[PDB]
């Protein structure tokens, strides 16, 4: 096809093959430790890890949409000023 | 496997075909026992630009580390007294 | 491109490896000539064989 | 010209910068670019309220 490089990494065995300390959390990390804290925080409320269908992460965002449809009522009200 | 030779205390190796007294011995001084100087150093060779800028760049001693904080803060402090003691004594002197 | 680059640093590192072996070998067996001096009177003088 | 060719520039010349300041060629996450359009954008939010606000004497 379009011949894609799936990601690789071998190992180094000369000096420079432990000389970076660099924290910097990369997107795939973030995504991994919302997804493991949102299978431990459903795991002592539901009694069951399988994760199919996830009714807590449900209620949060609605009340995030609740917050988000507050504040732009608030400015689109703002404008009517 | 190194080659050596002799040289006096505070100065370069002495070469191995001069003889000590065109070298300038004196009967009575320290020489030491020092190896013949070096050869080349060999440099490096690196292409990509990008890893010529990691690469080159270590050896300075460079790393942030919990002791270049040790001498942050009692450089901050000594300034804080300094113009702590000198701000009152402004607020004593030209005024009262 | 930041995936591939990526991995040629770590094969340009490994590469430059072997080479540091050739030139630690191939200066095993031919220093300049004036280690030579010392190589008659120790153990190691005639090692080679055929 | 074709994008390809420019699309591969403006990266190499990123991943120099991270190069010197950040001391790792990985490239994964760069700050460096947020700072960039982070500062970039409080320009734009200037000149769209320019013209929002022009266009408010407009009526």
């Amino acid at each position: 096809d379009r011949r894609s490089f799936s990601s690789r990494t071998p190992v180094n065995e000369n000096p420079d093959g432990v000389q970076y300390r660099r924290g910097f959390v990369t997107r795939h990390q973030v995504s991994g430790w919302r997804f493991v804290m949102r299978r431990i925080a459903s795991g002592v409320a539901l009694h069951d890890t399988r994760m199919l269908v996830d009714p807590l992460r449900t209620q949060s965002r609605a009340v995030l949409t609740g917050a988000l449809i507050l504040v732009t009522g608030l400015v689109g009200c703002f404008i009517f000023s | 496997p190194v080659r050596l030779s002799l040289a006096p205390i505070g100065g370069a190796p002495f070469s191995l075909d001069a003889t000590l007294d065109t070298v300038g011995v004196v009967d009575g001084d320290l020489l030491a026992l020092q190896a013949v100087p070096s050869g080349p150093p060999a440099p490096r060779i690196v292409e990509d630009i990008a890893d010529a800028a990691v690469i080159f760049s270590e050896a300075r001693r460079r790393q942030w580390g919990p002791t270049h904080i040790a001498r942050g803060a009692a450089l901050a402090l000594i300034g804080l007294i300094l113009v702590g003691t000198g701000l009152s004594v402004a607020h004593r002197v030209i005024t009262g | 491109r930041a995936d591939y680059l990526r991995y040629l640093s770590v094969v340009r590192d490994n590469v430059r490896a072997h080479a540091a072996e050739q030139r630690a070998a191939l200066e095993w067996s031919h220093p300049e000539p004036e280690v030579l001096a010392t190589i008659p009177g120790t153990r190691r003088q005639w090692e080679r064989d055929p």
